[PDB]
DNA sequence: AAGTCAAGTACTTACGCCTGGTCATTACTAGTACTGCC
DNA sequence: GGCAGTACTAGTAGAAAGTACTTGACTT
RNA sequence: AUAAAGACCAGGC
């Protein structure tokens, strides 16, 4: 990082979403159709996986952008599916809504008086209004007329209307409503009491009939099952007053269903009070366009990336897409669709999650397309989000070497030429800087880089002592510009005695196994120092032992570490008041010597 | 030239634009390039006086 | 030590031949490698030097195959190796092997048969040394402190057995 | 465990603020503890 | 012009409703540590950019060091911003804290 | 095909052989120590399944 | 449906006159004693004379320098925040600006300085520029070359054009280097 | 300023009224017009916006991407310091059909 | 995410709350050494007046605010002395809860107070007592943990660090970390197990306990059977 | 017929870091172009 | 000159535990 | 002028 190109925006909440139809109508650029990874003679195909409109691809400048490699970042693209399915992580929460609703009035088993109870119970929890969602349910003063319970939700309307009136108008409760822990301890409850719902329940409160349960065969095509002689006389005393059945009708009953009872999930999938007052509906977890990542993120270097499965849907695509016109100038041709529709939501499920797929013969670990590549060893994350590749930092095996007071530490020349510093050219360095960038990398000590003003970086690899000392006269120089005046150049620095270095060693377990120390050069050999009452902190030895050994890039980082992280600091550590540290063996077996008597 | 350092970050225009006449123009004009005066300023400067004459006389 | 690089040339006619060409080419590398596009045995070859230069056909120009390594390494034999057919075929695999001198510095992990494990902390100058009554050095010290932990006794007695053995 | 949270924390529709410093290590601006709580603000003479 | 408007007042009347007044303020007086490796840090990264200095400066170079000399003889114009977890804040001038 | 079998070690097997394990049967001779050398042919090894299972008997 | 969605998407975003304006600015620590020359030398002094896609017109100056302050107190002893990153300050104020923004369909004065065989090129208030496309030329003028030495424009009376010429705003572009207004003929 | 500021400290583009970072790109600008940036998800086919006379826009508003579309919308963004994996989640767990949106301050 | 904030109280990252004040006291353990080592300090009392400086420590603090609540608790603690606390009035808090801890000086713990008057009442001992209490409290009121260290991170590594150093077998029940492992993150529910400390009476006896143990210690059928003979 | 209690089971889970080495670029199989004998 | 064997190429195919969530039997 | 990943074995703390 540069201090010199300031961030004008941070953020302070994120939010989430879930993809719909139309946003990825307009979001991608191109829609790629063929199974293709790229023609002969080594050029990106059209309509490919690795498609030029998706960034730039083998030194080929890209078709969206219009950029190099180095300054495309990618586009975002999109697969079209014949028919829409739904996804392997939200599958175990649609059983729980397909197995709940009633088949012919469009509704829940339940009765209105209770799915509204929780409804407006909910819509207390949206704020963090607890004292009174217990008062809420006492309220039932007055087989059941219809009159009375459009009244008594009507009470109940007011009486969370008055509620949410007093408690925001008293500052008890924030416009944006109030988020804490213990809400949404009793949210995720009542709501795991809403999947703890009418599934041990039978016949329709609403309308007085059965319906048709619905059997998970487990990973891939929730059934339905058949119906008995006890029920099939209830079809006909309603008129009175194991079967693949198809995939979008599944969607054509949860679009009713989530219409006739939109006010209560509109409170059930969402932990916040809804400002902008959208309609959710089956069409937002139901995917229609797949997306493909960018090609910044498919670089071939063999299929090393979802190649092999994005075309599997593609090929799938494509022979069904070939299905219909087959029909359309009009029997195995309708057991090949339906195999068809199965082969293909299974395709797209094989390339999100790897538990749902048929699979072949044992392949020595399926490719991980997206999830199961999230999760290397259970939460990738660990890899780029917790533990970085820090840069800027050596790693050595450590010598013991005293004469040095206890906080200070010894450093090769060649980590004296490896590592440097960023320093801004000011009226207090024009006197010692000079030197350093007269003398160069390779002799220390010296400058091995110049960050110019315009951000372009200049480095003395190669350079002579004539261009040093070009550059040294031209050194402490005003900017071009006015634009650019504000700042100088920022010389790199490679090490000195008045910098700091922070030492490290795995496993690191406490707080004192890292800290900061001071630094001196010793021109004597390629390892690291050490003193003695040091080690025992760090709980190392010198058997071939190897530590870690950082460094910071960043003047207030030199701050922490020499007044907060420091050693001397660390001379107690904070577990239960005994000093780690202390001579070991060879000071205190001579102190019983000198301390003596017989010592004249 | 297009960074932060350079350009602000938000800008809004705070009222609604409330007309000024010549009058204001030019006293405004006449304002703020003496109190401009006190390295590419000049070539903006340069152009100010041009719109202070053509409201004022003739080039 | 001892490492040895096995360098396979031309990635059918072949265009990729160990040597020199006729156009213009730079010099100063001639030093390591001969013009039958071997390199001489013994020089000296560092990170970033001319291990083995090819002459390509198709874009008539000698590039030249670097060495880039962790320490630098004297050339001590080069193989040249050809498959055997009832056709004539010309050498595409070359055998070479390396040598690098290890001088014994700190940090190595110096021992004895008897499991007291440890490295070098700073090699002193003989006169800084103590010195017996008939005047040898001891060229190693080892610490008096390890052995009340380590209960290594076997380099006591040996040691014993060492001396009582030498004279 | 983070699919089975990603599902639960999707469907709710989660607005966090990222304040557990897990939450600003991803992004972030410095932390939340030690000298990441308060802020730096410098008085000027002039208006 | 309307929208906006409306809402920097509420910026304007959240902030002020947040700042706690001068004789109300009832933290501990002291510098913390915390605060001293900022001041000392913010300090050196601000004397590095070429900033006005209130303080004789005779063969120096450490920039942090200086900061060190800064904060000695309190001629620094810096001011603590402490937030409280309920959204107010406190403005600690770091002349008036005292150091050890 | 048995060139494959000692390069890389594993054995691609139809029968399904007797031993539980399906990798670790060849090991690189380094030849660096004739104690080294000694070593690899006096070698016992339980089987490279049982370092990833975790008892202590 | 589409009505619901058409909410979404709508939620989903949400001559010379003188307009006020708050920005957000940084702030170097050499004019740390002197804040407003600094904010003047750094946004103010480059912005002038430079179409502004906020404001959509010509930045002709300014007026009202009151940097705002954090902290809601009668000093004028000020402070700025610095983020913790950058010396720099972060800081809002507002200030006045005499814009000058011709809008399609206004009707302005030019003064002629390029006449060409099918544009003309004319400097408006003699700072702007202004060019007239050959599409936007009537049928009545006829131009006229010269071959002693660049030509003229004969308008439907039969006489050469005065130096000043008025017409009719047609388009306004940004993007150029410099703000070139185009204009119409026939209205 | 070591785990973030070191490696994966990148400033990318976030978009402000649709709060994300992988869709913002750069058109192809003319010969004269250079630095042009924009959210083309916000954003909408010229063609298909149109419309209390006949409005007109600034032609500053418009922008064509390389295969020659013209577009017209999507413009409020600013740079953000962020590491460059975050970004890597937003295309990666855009392919799950979650969508991470972030709103960046002022707004 | 848990720390100290200015409010002297140790709470989560998102603003709820863990506990009103660390340990009781907020007072840190990397300085806590000192601060019951009466008769060092009095020997020493030069050199910690001289680097306290309580010459300069009266600007911005309060002094008798604090020691006029401290007499009152310290009144009718002594006044009672009888019976814990649940029949002991509430009236009266520590005085460090009402008070400012860093600027209220007199304002100390509980045990602190009555190891020092304990120290006072057995010796008599030249400095004076009113200026040597004076830099004691002053001692406690330097000693404080400053607001915004990291105190989850330190109570996470403090309790796993010696855990490193006697991961074992045995040295009667379980012991180690497979328990210390269990009580946190198992969930602790029906355990392994199932351990309870009874106080015995005073009047009772051996022949009063062996009864006891006889009686709820559970006898299967299986216990009086001998020998099984099924033809 | 519905609410509760008990059993199956799906998978979800488990040290810190680093240096080397090989290794393999898929194997079985069937359509097709080229060579030599009759 | 026509038939057929042979070799080269492109395409395709048995072992650790700990806990809550789902579901079938049971009894009022 | 360039150089990326996962699979198995051995080894250091
Ligand atoms: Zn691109
Ligand atoms: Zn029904
Ligand atoms: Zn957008």
């Amino acid at each position: 990082m540069d201090i010199s190109k300031p961030v004008g925006s941070e953020i302070t909440s994120v939010d989430f979403g879930i993809l719909t139809a139309k946003e990825i109508r307009n979001l991608s650029a191109k829609q790629i159709t063929n199974p293709t990874v790229l023609d002969n003679l080594g050029h990106p195909v059209s309509g490919g996986l690795y498609d030029l409109a998706l960034g730039a691809f083998l030194r080929n400048l890209c078709s969206t952008c219009g950029l190099d490699e180095k300054f495309c970042p990618g586009h975002q693209g999109h697969i079209e599916l014949p028919v829409p399915c739904y996804n392997p992580l939200f599958f175990n929460q649609l059983y729980i809504y397909l197995r709940a609703s009633c088949l012919f009035c469009h509704h829940f088993r339940l009765k209105s008086v209770e799915v509204h109870r929780y409804a407006c119970k909910l819509r207390l929890l949206q704020y963090g209004l607890i004292d009174e969602s217990y008062k809420l349910d006492e309220i039932t003063l007055g087989d059941i007329s219809s009159t009375l319970l459009n009244e008594l939700k009507s009470k109940r309307s007011e009486y969370v209307d008055m509620a949410i009136a007093k408690a925001l108008s008293d500052g008890r409760t924030t416009e944006r409503g109030s988020f804490t822990a213990t809400v949404n301890d009793e949210r995720k409850k009542l709501v795991h009491e809403f999947h703890k719902k009418l599934l041990s329940r039978g016949k329709c409160d609403n309308c007085g009939m059965f319906s048709p349960k619905f059997r998970k065969d487990g990973f891939t095509k929730i059934f339905e099952t058949a119906l008995n002689e006890k029920q099939i006389t209830n079809n006909r005393v309603k008129g009175f007053i194991s079967t693949y059945i198809l995939s979008t009708e599944v969607k054509n009953i949860l679009d009713t269903v989530f219409r006739k009872e939109q006010c209560v999930l509109q409170y059930v999938f969402h932990s916040r009070p809804n400002l902008s007052r959208k309609l959710v509906k089956a069409d937002s977890f139901f995917m229609d366009v797949l997306v493909v990542p960018p090609t910044r993120f498919r670089l071939p270097s063999h299929e090393n990336s979802q190649n092999q499965l994005l075309s599997k849907v593609l090929t799938t695509s494509l022979l069904i897409r070939d299905l219909n016109d087959d029909l359309s100038k009009l029997r195995v041709i309708f057991s090949r669709l339906m195999n068809a529709f199965v082969t293909i939501q299974n395709d797209v499920n094989a390339f999100i999650d790897s538990t749902k797929a048929q699979g072949r013969t044992s392949g020595k670990v399926p490719i991980p397309g997206v999830k199961q590549a999230l999760e290397k060893k259970e939460g990738l994350f660990r890899k780029h989000m917790m533990g970085k590749r820090v840069n800027y930092a050596a790693r050595s095996v450590i010598s013991p070497d005293p004469n040095i007071e206890t906080n200070e530490i010894g450093v090769p020349p060649v980590f004296a030429v490896k590592l440097t510093y960023p320093e801004p050219v000011t009226a207090y360095n024009i006197a010692e800087l000079r030197q350093a960038v007269i003398n160069g990398p390779d002799k220390w000590p010296g400058a091995t880089q110049i960050q110019n003003e315009d951000g372009s970086l200049v480095s003395l690899i190669g350079m002579s002592v004539e261009q040093r000392k070009a550059l040294a006269n031209q050194l402490l120089t005003p900017s071009s510009n006015v634009s650019t005046h504000t700042l100088n150049k920022k010389v790199y620095r490679h090490i000195k005695n008045r910098d700091v270095v922070l030492m490290n060693r795995q496993p690191t377990l406490h707080k004192a196994s890292m800290m900061g120390h001071k630094v001196r050069v010793l021109p004597n050999e390629k390892t690291l120092r050490l003193h003695y009452a040091n080690t025992g902190a760090y709980n190392a030895d010198f058997d071939g032992d190897e530590m870690n050994m950082h460094f910071p890039q960043n003047e207030n980082a030199r701050a922490e570490a020499l007044n907060l992280a420091n050693t001397d600091s660390q001379y107690l550590t904070p577990t239960s008041g005994s000093p780690v540290r202390g001579l070991i063996q060879d000071h205190i077996s001579a102190g019983v010597w000198l301390t003596s008597k017989d010592s004249f | 030239t297009a960074t932060t350092l350079n350009t602000p970050v938000v800008i809004h225009a705070t009222q609604l634009p409330q007309h000024v006449s010549t009058d204001e123009v030019l006293q405004f004009l006449e304002s703020f390039i003496d109190e401009k005066e006190n390295t590419n300023l000049s070539s903006s400067i340069s152009q100010l006086k041009r719109i202070q004459r053509d409201f004022k006389g003739l080039p | 030590m001892y490492k040895t690089e096995k360098v396979d040339l031309a990635l059918d006619p072949i265009t990729q031949h160990f040597g020199f060409g006729n156009d213009e080419w730079p010099k100063e590398w001639l030093e390591k490698l001969d013009e039958d596009g071997l390199p001489y045995i013994g020089t000296y070859v560092e990170e970033g030097d001319p291990i083995c230069a090819y002459f390509d056909d198709t874009l008539n120009k000698t590039k030249i195959k670097t060495y880039h390594s962790s320490e630098p390494a004297y050339i001590e034999e080069v193989n040249l190796i050809g498959d055997e057919s009832n056709k004539f075929q010309e050498l595409q695999t070359v055998s070479i092997k390396y040598r690098i001198r290890r001088t014994p510095q700190i940090g190595d992990k110096f021992s004895s048969r008897h499991g007291q494990k440890g490295v070098c902390s700073r090699k002193w100058p003989t006169i800084d040394m103590p010195f017996s009554e008939t005047g040898i050095q001891p060229d190693i010290i080892i610490n008096p402190h390890a052995f009340p932990s380590r209960m290594t006794i076997g380099m006591f007695v040996e040691s014993l057995a060492g001396k009582a053995g030498a004279l | 465990t983070t699919c089975q949270f990603l599902t639960k924390a999707v469907l709710d529709n989660e607005r966090e603020q990222l304040d557990s410093p897990s939450a600003r290590i991803v992004v972030g601006k410095l932390n939340n503890v030690g000298t990441g709580s308060f802020d730096v603000l410098a008085k000027v003479p002039n208006a | 012009p309307e929208d906006f408007q409306q809402h920097e007042q509420i910026r304007r009347k959240t902030l002020k409703e947040k700042a706690i007044p001068k004789d109300q303020r009832a933290t501990t007086p002291y510098m913390t540590k915390y605060e001293r490796a900022r001041i000392l840090g913010t300090r050196a990264l601000q004397i590095s950019m070429n900033a006005p200095v209130f303080v004789d400066l005779e063969g120096e170079t450490d920039p942090l060091r200086i900061a060190m000399k800064e904060l000695a003889e309190k001629k620094i114009p810096l001011v603590i911003r402490r937030y409280l977890p309920d959204g107010s804040f406190e403005d600690w001038s770091v002349e008036e804290l005292i150091v050890d | 095909k048995m060139q494959y079998f000692l390069s890389t070690g594993n054995l691609v097997s139809q029968s399904g052989l007797d031993l539980q394990q399906v990798s670790g049967y060849t090991v690189v001779a380094e030849k660096i120590n004739f104690y080294r050398f000694i070593s690899h042919f006096r070698m016992v090894h339980r089987g490279s399944f049982f370092a990833q299972l975790k008892t202590t008997t | 449906n589409e009505n619901r969605e058409t909410a979404r998407f709508i939620k989903k975003h949400k001559c010379i006159v003188r307009v006020p304006i708050a920005l957000y600015v940084s702030l170097a620590p050499m004019y740390l004693e002197n804040p407003l020359q600094g904010v003047m030398k750094q946004h103010l002094n480059p912005l002038v004379m430079k179409y502004n896609n906020k404001v959509g017109g010509v930045v002709l100056g300014y007026e009202g320098l009151k940097i705002l302050d954090a902290d809601p107190l009668d000093t004028s002893e000020k402070l700025i925040k610095i983020t913790p990153d950058t010396p720099f300050g972060f800081t809002w104020c507002h200030v006045n600006l005499y814009v000058w923004q011709p809008q399609v369909g206004d009707v302005l004065e030019g003064y002629i300085f390029i006449q060409s065989a099918s544009h003309i090129g004319l400097l408006i208030h003699d700072a702007f520029n202004a060019s007239i496309k050959k599409n936007n030329i009537p049928v009545d003028w006829t131009f006229v070359h010269n071959d002693v030495e660049l030509g003229h424009w004969v308008d439907s009376n039969g006489e050469p054009i005065d130096g000043k010429l008025r017409f009719t705003v047609r388009n306004v572009h940004t993007t150029g280097r410099v703000v070139s207004v185009d204009g119409t003929l026939i209205s | 300023d070591r785990l973030l500021n070191s490696s994966d400290y990148t400033q990318a583009s976030v978009c402000r009224e649709c709060g994300s970072i992988l869709t913002t790109q750069q058109s192809v600008p003319r010969i004269g017009s250079i630095s042009t940036v924009c959210c083309r998800r916000c954003s909408m086919r010229f063609e298909d916006a149109k419309k209390g006379e006949k409005i007109f826009i600034d032609d500053s508003q418009i922008w064509e991407d390389g295969q020659g579309n013209k577009f017209v919308g999507g413009n409020e963004t600013t740079t953000v310091a962020i590491p460059f994996v975050l970004k890597y989640l937003d295309s990666e767990l855009s392919a799950m059909g979650i969508r991470l949106r972030y709103n960046v301050e002022p707004k | 995410g848990v720390h100290v904030s200015y409010d002297n109280s140790i709470r989560d990252a998102d603003g709820t709350l863990v506990q009103f004040m660390y340990g009781g006291d907020a007072i840190d353990i990397t300085k806590e050494s000192h601060m019951t080592q009466f008769e060092f300090c009095l020997d020493n009392y030069y050199a910690l007046l001289k680097k306290y400086n309580p010459s300069a420590l009266i600007e911005h603090l309060d002094v008798e605010s604090a020691l006029k609540y401290s007499k009152k608790t310290l009144k009718y603690r002594k006044k009672h002395s009888k019976e814990p606390h649940y029949k002991q009035s509430v009236k009266y808090d520590p005085v460090l809860a009402k008070y400012n801890p860093a600027k209220y000086l007199g304002s100390v713990s509980e045990n602190f107070q009555d190891k020092l008057e304990s120290f006072l009442d057995k010796n008599s001992k030249g400095v004076n007592e009113k200026k040597f209490r004076a830099l004691m409290q002053l001692k406690y009121m330097r000693s404080l943990i400053n607001p915004g260290e990291a105190v989850g991170i330190i109570a996470s590594q403090s309790v796993g660090e010696p855990s490193t150093q006697m991961t074992l077998n045995t040295f009667n029940v379980t012991l180690g970390i497979p328990r210390l492992r269990e009580i946190v993150m198992t969930a602790s529910a029906a355990i392994k197990t199932p351990q309870m400390t009874l106080p015995i009476w005073n009047d009772v006896s051996d022949e009063q306990a062996d009864t006891f143990c006889k009686s709820i210690s559970k006898v299967l059928l299986s216990e009086v059977i001998d020998k099984v003979i099924v033809t």
